[PDB]
């Protein structure tokens, strides 16, 4: 009947207005999804700006909305798809220890997903002062862990801050070098990697993920033209 | 006949009653004269239709002597030496013909892309509908010149003044579309976050009613000022240059966002083979900003007319082809959804 | 704009070969 | 079902030789990664080494670099693993795992505890 | 651990206790409901448009 | 010890495997063999819902086979009238990771849930107009994966904790719990009389629960990877599976052993969605290859093709009279085919 079919329009044109509404918000923020293990101290990165944990900051009136994991299982496989539309991968590791292994493990294995292909990862080498003080102290190595470090040098385009030995440096470039290794194995185009030596207590990771997610979002730009 | 011969009719009447002798008012086809005494010298301008082949100069020494009984004829050449010039078809035909093809081609290759867009659903964003719009803009262009050549030299009258601001309306919204390209990408890039702001509606009105306010105050201006034939010549300099400003104002800018995105591109490039992707992206980037107009743009229309036409026209009538193979066949996506929907056929 | 232009140019072109041939065919 | 049964291992002098062989039943041997798993005693799954699907692709931890070797026969369904100089260090249980879904290059959660596709794993004392 | 086998085995013991009849009969059951409701199935044989609610 | 309750436990599964290969002498396919073919299966879409703005994973037909519902990833549970394409209730969730969701059988409930580990349950005959959560069940561990209601105070959820439980919605308590499966548990099955009810794991293998005693029945293993999709026979005596290896198979709960697979050597895909039709002939099964197949179940000769989805395909549903099938897709698109 006539009535029944205007009050179905007049019901479906206020959902609707409520839905462009909700669209012109959703459009705005951006999501992020912080990834990492125990070790490697996301926690103090979180405090420093229930099944999943979210947190909201914004940085130059931008809107950002990261999803720390929360209680989960171990098991990555099945839930991992669900973020195959965020903006980037805060990826969090500890760079002063095998947990370093399994790190670039998980890392393989993000970057070479189907459905993540086109997820970039953020990357943050966390544990910078820890890594320094232990190799000062020089009790722990990490050629006997990695056998390339013998015969790796620091690459001649490093900027170490002004301070630093280069015992450090080469390490930490290593561990880098590392990351990037699996990085640029694939993903020619789709999605780039931007690694970081972040602190833990460093406030500067708020304009390291801001600038990145800029960088992403103009290359994904300039790919829809075929400009790059 | 035709009527410009009138106008020797028309003072034909007006002499002769006014001659009812020194010397006859005597009427030829070329000017109405004047009676005066015998052996007076006469002197008058010739008309304007004489102006025609100097517009630059204008001068109207023509002279005459009475005699008892009539004129005689001492000044056969004077009518010559008043405005006719001291003496290009195969040009002006060849480069008809060539922009004609061009914009047929052009106006086949956009429909069957503009086909091709609507008909997918998956090509539905706002890069694609400002694409789309662009494309509607050559195809208007391309028609609005047909309808214009063949009112005008196939076959003054409102019709073919209706004509010539249809067509005015529909180069200077191409050009305009051209610019409007340029700034939603430069927006795009600089502007990442908070990107949609209803920009297209924006730009949309920007592109599609910005032509309609100079159109429309140029037709008014030449409606109370210069209403001289079809409105097909520019002796105005002023009322010539307010369609024109627009059109050099907006390449300008073009070329001012084409070299910013440039700068972002190759900053982005040599980030942390290069001079290959940066010239290819340029090329790629040429004919979708008309960039190619911003070599005759500042140069005074004397200055290499020929060379200029040619150019801009031969190879600048194509270009609406180009921007259709350039970014509706050889696109990556399109040329995904059209593999796919054939093996789904 | 070259479409402007050519028009212009080749409308005065078509005038003056007409004035010359009315000029050639009164003269 | 899934079944992955490993073979060989034992206590070994230091500096001896050992070979491993996992036996694989129930899928399609050919189109899965494989994978060695490593379980110290009082610590946690640790990764060894991995296999592609046509052996094209091999890759193994920094612990053990230039001394295991890992093979593999689709033929017969078998992955093998030869060790060579076995350090002190290296007593564990030793686990054939295998990469959750075929014809893909992530295999997640391989080191994962109560992960469904591993095998018993055999003992290895040095 | 111990506790874990023990709920596996008797899990099993459990699964194996029960009794299962011949796969024929059970192929021929699906068989004949399949044959039993063959004018009963819309997507199976088309529908007039007239009937159809998504015409 | 160890050792001896392993042995056990693996000559308990050889006689399991000898018990079924005694129980079985001709396949599905070798009895049906002679029936003939259903044909070519010309269906095209009828209508097309456009109102998600994420990917879609779950959708739930109502019992009338009219009203509908769905869930994205922006945080949003729209219900849907699919004869006119009406919006009628556009739920807010609290959390935007939703991965299912369910609508009662009388139609006054709707469930949802996700990577918040809690389970929503929506009344939709509210007295203020406005739709509102009612109960929260959050018993659970890891992310929740599917949801089924057995009446308006009954609702079995089946979780990434490896654990499937049974809720009673008025207390919220967790009634009974389910164990044994030793991976994610991806879906869940009701059967027809609401007795018993099948659960697709991680682990490739399926469970026949019965939800009174709250004990594992039957176990099914014949999938090479995890299990996505699982759904009842009509008859009430079959259901079909779909993994990650690119196969549909076909059960049997009183032969307890698989009867027929459906795999073709084009597919190479997962599959995340698996139905029947009303009469059981017709399996469809949709696919990651962004398009949907349609099965002939007593022949598995492929009938039809759905190829009207842009990207994967993630949810499937056949109306209760079987008059339409509705596939949404991670495109945000649901298109009901008919």
């Amino acid at each position: 009947q006539r009535n029944e079919e205007k009050a179905q329009r007049e019901a479906n044109k206020k959902i609707e207005k409520q839905l462009q509404k909700d669209k012109q918000v959703y459009r705005a923020t951006h999501r992020l999804l912080l990834l990492g293990a125990g070790e490697s101290g996301k926690n103090t990165i979180v405090k420093q700006m229930s099944g999943i944990f979210e947190t909201k900051f914004q940085v130059d009136k931008v809107n950002f909305h990261m999803f720390d994991v929360g209680a989960q299982r171990d098991e990555r496989r099945k839930w991992i798809q669900c973020f195959n539309d965020v903006t980037a991968i805060i990826f969090v590791v500890a760079s002063s220890s095998n947990r370093l292994q399994a790190a670039l493990k998980l890392f393989d294995s993000i970057w070479n997903n189907k459905w993540l292909r086109d997820t970039s990862v953020i990357l943050f080498l966390n544990k910078q002062d820890l890594l320094a003080e232990k190799v000062l102290a020089g009790k722990s190595k990490i050629e006997d862990y990695f056998p390339e470090f013998a015969r790796y040098t620091t690459p001649e385009d490093a900027t170490p801050e002004p301070g630093e030995d280069p015992r450090v440096t080469r390490a930490k470039y290593f561990i880098r070098d590392e990351f990037l290794r699996i990085s640029t194995a694939s993903g020619d185009g789709r999605h780039y990697c931007y690694p970081h030596f972040t602190c833990s207590v460093d406030t500067e990771n708020i304009r390291r993920v801001f600038n990145d997610c800029r960088d992403i979002i103009q290359r994904m730009h300039l790919r829809q033209y075929e400009l790059l | 006949d035709c009527i410009f011969k009138k106008e020797q009719a028309m003072c034909l009447e007006k002499i002769q009653r006014a001659n009812e002798p020194g010397c006859p008012g005597m009427w030829d086809n070329i000017t109405c004269w004047k009676p005066a005494h015998v052996g007076e010298m006469v002197l008058v301008s010739c008309p304007e239709l004489f102006r025609i082949f100097n517009p630059d100069q204008d001068m109207g020494v023509v002279s005459r002597n009475c005699t008892e009984d009539g004129w005689s004829e001492p000044f056969p050449h004077y009518f010559d030496a008043c405005g006719f010039d001291e003496y290009q078809d195969y040009y002006y035909l060849s480069v008809k013909a060539l922009y004609t093809v061009g914009y047929s081609t052009s106006l086949v290759t956009l429909t069957t892309a503009m086909v091709i867009l609507c008909r997918f659903r998956k090509l539905h964003c706002t890069r694609n509908f400002i694409h789309m719009n662009l494309f509607v803009s050559f195809m208007l262009r391309a028609i609005s010149v047909f309808i214009k050549d063949w009112i005008l030299y196939a076959e003054s009258t409102v019709e073919c003044k209706a004509v010539m601001v249809f067509f005015h309306y529909c180069v200077v919204s191409n050009y305009f579309w051209l610019f409007i390209e340029g700034l939603y990408l430069f927006t795009l890039l600089v502007e990442t976050f908070f990107p949609e702001r209803r920009y297209f509606y924006w730009y949309t009105i920007i592109g599609w009613g910005t032509p309609t306010v100079c159109v429309t105050v140029w037709a008014t201006l030449r409606l109370y000022f210069d209403d001289t034939g079809c409105w097909d010549m520019n002796d105005s300099t002023a009322l010539w240059w307010v369609i024109k400003g627009p059109v050099v104002g907006s390449i300008m800018v073009n070329f001012v966002l084409f070299i910013g995105i440039i700068v972002i591109l190759v900053q982005k490039l040599q980030s942390p083979s290069i001079y290959l992707r940066l010239a290819r992206s340029t090329l790629l980037l040429i004919p979708l900003f008309g960039i190619h107009y911003t070599v005759f743009a500042f140069s005074p229309e004397n200055v290499s007319k020929r060379e200029r036409l040619v150019f801009e026209l031969g190879l600048g009538s194509f270009q609406g082809f180009v921007v259709a193979v350039l970014y509706c066949f050889l696109n990556g996506e399109v040329q995904a959804e059209i593999k796919r929907k054939w093996r789904s056929w | 704009h070259s479409d402007g232009i050519f028009t212009d140019s080749y409308s005065r072109y078509r005038k003056q070969m007409a004035v010359k041939k009315y000029l050639a065919a009164v003269l | 079902q899934v079944q992955l049964q490993e073979s060989g291992g034992g206590l070994v002098q230091p500096g001896g030789s050992l070979r491993l062989s996992c036996a694989a039943s129930g899928f399609t041997f050919s189109n899965y990664k494989m994978n060695w798993v490593r379980q110290a005693p009082g610590k946690g799954l640790e990764w060894v080494s991995d296999i592609s699907q046509s052996g094209a692709s091999i890759s193994y931890t920094g612990s053990v670099k230039g001394r295991f070797t890992i093979s593999r026969d689709n033929a017969k369904n078998t992955l093998y693993l030869q060790m060579n100089s076995l350090k002190p260090e290296d007593t564990a249980v030793y686990y054939c795992a295998r990469c959750p879904a075929p014809f893909t290059r992530d295999c997640f959660d391989v080191t994962s505890t109560t992960y469904a596709y591993r095998g018993q794993g055999t003992q290895v004392t040095v | 651990s111990i506790a874990q086998a023990r709920k596996l085995v008797e899990q099993l013991k459990m699964e194996a206790n029960i009794d299962r009849i011949k796969v024929s009969k059970a192929a021929a059951d699906l068989m004949a409901y399949c044959e039993a409701h063959a004018k009963e199935d819309p997507l199976l044989t088309p529908v007039p448009a007239s009937e159809n609610p998504f015409r | 010890e160890l050792d001896q309750l392993r042995q056990e436990a693996e000559q308990l599964k050889n006689q399991i495997r000898d018990a079924r290969k005694a129980c079985a002498d001709a396949t599905l396919s070798q009895i049906t063999n002679n029936i003939d073919p259903v044909g070519r299966i010309q269906m095209r879409t009828r209508r097309t819902l456009r109102g998600h703005l994420a990917k879609i994973y779950a959708m739930h037909w109502g019992t009338d086979s009219r009203l509908l519902v769905s869930a994205s990833q922006d945080g949003k549970l729209i219900i849907w009238d699919s004869y006119t394409t009406n919006k009628v209730h556009a739920i807010p969730l609290r959390s935007s990771w939703v991965m299912t969701c369910a609508y009662a059988p009388s139609g006054n409930y709707v469930a949802c849930g996700g990577l918040d580990n809690i389970c929503s349950i929506y009344n939709l005959k509210t007295r203020e107009g406005n739709v509102r959560v009612s109960r929260e069940l959050a018993g659970h561990t890891g992310y929740l994966s599917c949801c089924r209601f057995l009446d308006d105070n009954q609702i079995v959820t089946s979780s990434g904790d490896t654990t499937c439980a049974l809720w009673d919605i008025e207390t919220g308590q967790q009634t009974t719990t389910f164990t044994g499966h030793t991976g994610d548990v991806m879906s869940l099955s009701l059967a027809p009389d609401t007795r018993l009810f099948v659960s697709g794991a991680c682990d490739a293998s399926a469970k026949l629960w019965d939800v009174r005693e709250g004990m594992c029945r039957q176990t099914f293993t014949g999938h090479e990877s995890d299990i996505n999709a699982i759904c009842f026979f009509p008859n009430g005596n079959a259901f079909a599976t779909g993994s990650d290896d690119a196969t549909c198979r076909l059960f049997d709960l009183r032969a307890d052993q698989e009867l027929m697979t459906y795999s073709h050597d084009n597919i190479i895909c997962g599959i995340t969605s698996v139905s029947f039709s009303k009469s059981g002939r017709l399996l469809l099964a949709g696919y990651d290859d962004f398009n949907c197949n349609v099965w002939d179940a007593l022949k598995a000769d492929r009938a039809g093709v759905l190829a009207g989805h842009d990207n994967r395909v993630s949810c499937l549903g056949v109306t209760d009279d079987g008059m339409a099938v509705a596939t949404g897709s991670w495109d945000s698109f649901l298109k009901i085919w008919n």
